[PDB]
């Protein structure tokens, strides 16, 4: 229903959680889809080419 | 280095030879590497679903069964060297790590994935008479790669090597006629499988 | 039905077993018929051996465990996002799980011919069948001893 | 007790004896490139040997 | 005692290696269409400016006034399963029971 | 290059307590409690028919003074026929001298 | 840190395994089961910026 209250639905959830129970952040960022913390493995295995 | 380059070690003559070339050497290579190529490896999957132009009620069931798409695709994986299996889901994963993309996007079901490496036996639970398996269940047990295939859906390796590692291969290890299509698959279907609370209910 | 078109094996993790041929060559006086070159690929090879990839095994204890924690209902790895579509179900481990894992090999190749001048700087290179460089090489040491055969 | 005619040939002919020819050109492909920006044709370089697995 | 002579080394002798592979690249296109890996054939002379089949006619000239051998050592690997049939580990015969009345 | 390795089966004893707590039959258990039916005890050591590659010296052989730019080679089983079970199989031999005319 | 404003959440330099991302999903642009699913991968090093 907080998803029948705002088609007058599905919305719900774009929140990425921001910080963890115990309060600790996740530095998230902007856009909340990164969290700037970055990984050696994802770069180089998932993310840039031959840069 | 570069001064000593020059000078020479003289082995010398009056009399040629030879020596005993003993080595040493260690590498790290990681089970999926890309450039042993066990990384990547196509095969095409479920990518639209639809009905001409005009969507319900008498073929509302039966409209959804009338139009399906399908393209061929090079998915990859994570370099790393994994577990027997891992590999597997990687792609049993990435195979899906399209679908996700396209298949939802354009009427595809799940149902109709069309493409999903696995061990079993699929038909071990089997029975004769039912023609199918009785205790409601592929009886889980793993038994050896093997790669189940939906319609029009298929598998090929050529520009890959997984294959060895799916302890599958061709026959005549030379040549490509190598990409595996339902149609090849033939009667190797699955059985089915049965209903068990219905049999158990009308038990009585 | 394909019992022809292929054939059933094992699994390889390793999945390939791989030659490689090695190769250092401002020393030996290059086997029979490979002819001089200096272009890295070809190099006539001094001797070859396969590579240090082989595979190991252990039994999965992991087996049934699983059999009983999502009989028990609880979440999912994106590996089992379908917990009840036998079909669709993250097939089940094997009893026995398999690891690429490599070793170092001390191999000796025999004994050859070498020119009889050798320059302070021999340059050595470990090609790969399908003649290139394998950068999955960790540290490769040779050793040779000449030897004396056959006068003029 | 080991003296030899041990002979090992195949093909590849004899490095041969008793004259051939030596070929002078100055517009082979690869001698332009590496060492005649330097000049014209009055004077330029050449390989001479055919080879072509060699710069 | 002219002597027309130049790097491409002596091709000699003493001992050298024969390689002896079987999935150089193009021995395959050329001869394996054939068969699989319990035989196939191979070019051994490692000239690439040869197709497997010129090559074939061609000699590895081993000399004489003296013949010879060599030390063969070999790699090779399998996959063998267990049980497959052709090993008959598959198969077996035995009787059971398959009637009963009065 | 066919051997078999072995491992300590720790499911001993497990299974005594699974068909002993009441629950689904496999294929293999159709008989979960005729005594003799019963799918066989399981060993305390599981074997694994498990292939390995091999390396190996033959000797030393007299071979023809001339050889065609193409060998073939064949690997015969007992029963001399072709196994393909076979993988990859490279074979290498330096030739050298003996004897004289 | 602690003697320093420094919060545990910027430690910014944590080496370890797993694989971040695989609980991914294309549309959120997340990691759908408010997980990085626990999984050992192989030996990755995580970082915050500057550190
Ligand atoms: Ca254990």
């Amino acid at each position: 229903d907080t998803t029948t209250e705002t088609t007058t639905k599905k919305e719900l959830k774009i929140q990425p959680l921001e910080k963890d129970s115990k309060s600790r952040s996740y530095n998230v960022l902007e856009d909340k889809i990164n969290t700037a913390y970055r990984s050696w493995y994802l770069s180089y295995n998932y993310g840039n080419p031959e840069k | 280095p570069t001064e000593a380059s020059t000078q020479t070690i003289n082995f010398d003559e009056r009399s040629r030879w030879g020596g005993q070339l003993k080595t040493i050497m260690h590498t790290n290579m990681p089970n999926v590497n890309e450039y042993m190529f066990s990384n990547k490896f196509k095969a095409r999957v479920m990518v639209s679903r639809k009905a001409p132009e005009g969507v319900t009620v008498n073929d509302t069931y039966d409209h959804k069964e009338d139009i399906l798409k399908y393209e061929w695709f090079e998915f990859i994986l994570p370099e790393g060297n994994f577990s027997a299996t891992m590999t597997i889901d990687l792609m049993n994963n990435a195979i899906i790590d399209n679908y996700l993309e396209i298949g939802r996007q354009n009427g595809v079901l799940e149902s109709d994935i069309g493409v999903k490496f696995d061990t079993r036996n699929f038909r071990l639970g089997w029975d004769p008479e039912t023609k199918l398996i009785m205790p409601g269940v592929y009886t889980y047990e793993a038994f050896h790669p093997d790669i189940v295939l939906l319609p029009g859906c298929g598998v090929d390796f050529t520009e890959s090597r997984l294959s060895n590692l799916l302890g599958i291969r061709k026959r005549h290890p030379f040549q490509e006629g190598f990409k595996i299509m339902y149609e090849d698959l033939e009667g190797g279907n699955i059985p089915a499988l049965l209903d068990v609370t219905a049999y158990e209910e009308s038990k009585k | 039905g394909i019992r022809s078109w292929t054939l059933l094996t094992t699994s390889d993790v390793t999945c390939g077993a791989e030659q490689v041929y090695w190769s250092l060559p401002d020393m030996m006086q290059d086997p029979v018929t490979f002819r001089s070159t200096r272009q890295v690929n070809n190099y006539p090879v001094v001797g070859a051996e396969l590579m240090p990839v082989f595979s190991k095994s252990f039994y999965n204890e992991q087996a049934v465990y699983s059999q009983q924690l999502r009989q028990a209902t609880s979440l999912t790895h994106v590996f089992n996002r379908f917990p009840e579509n036998q079909i669709l179900i993250r097939p089940p481990a094997p009893t026995i799980t398999t690891v690429s894992e490599n070793v170092p090999a001390l191999t000796d190749h025999g004994t050859l011919p070498l020119r009889s001048s050798i320059r302070g700087v021999q340059r050595v290179t470990v090609t790969d069948a399908r003649r290139r460089t394998c950068p999955y090489v960790y540290k490769a040491l040779g050793i040779v001893a000449p030897r004396v055969l056959s006068s003029r | 007790p080991t003296e030899g005619r041990n002979s090992i040939r195949y093909s590849e002919l004899s490095p041969l004896y008793d004259t051939t020819k030596l070929y002078l050109v100055d517009n082979k492909s690869a001698d332009i490139a590496s060492l005649n920006y330097q000049n014209d044709h009055s004077n330029f370089l050449t390989t001479v040997v055919q080879n072509n697995d060699f710069t | 005692r002219n002597s027309i002579r130049y790097s491409e080394l002596s091709p000699l002798y003493d001992t050298t290696k024969l390689y002896l592979v079987d999935n150089k690249s193009a021995d395959i296109a050329s001869l394996n269409y054939q068969n699989d890996h319990s035989n196939f054939l191979t070019t051994v002379v490692q000239n690439n400016d040869f197709t497997p089949t010129e090559a074939s006619t061609q000699t590895i000239n081993f000399d004489e006034r003296s013949r010879w051998g060599g030390q063969l050592k070999t790699i090779m690997h399998t996959n063998m399963p267990n049980v497959n049939e052709y090993m008959f580990s598959n198969k077996f015969k035995a009787r059971v029971m398959v009637s009963r009345k009065a």
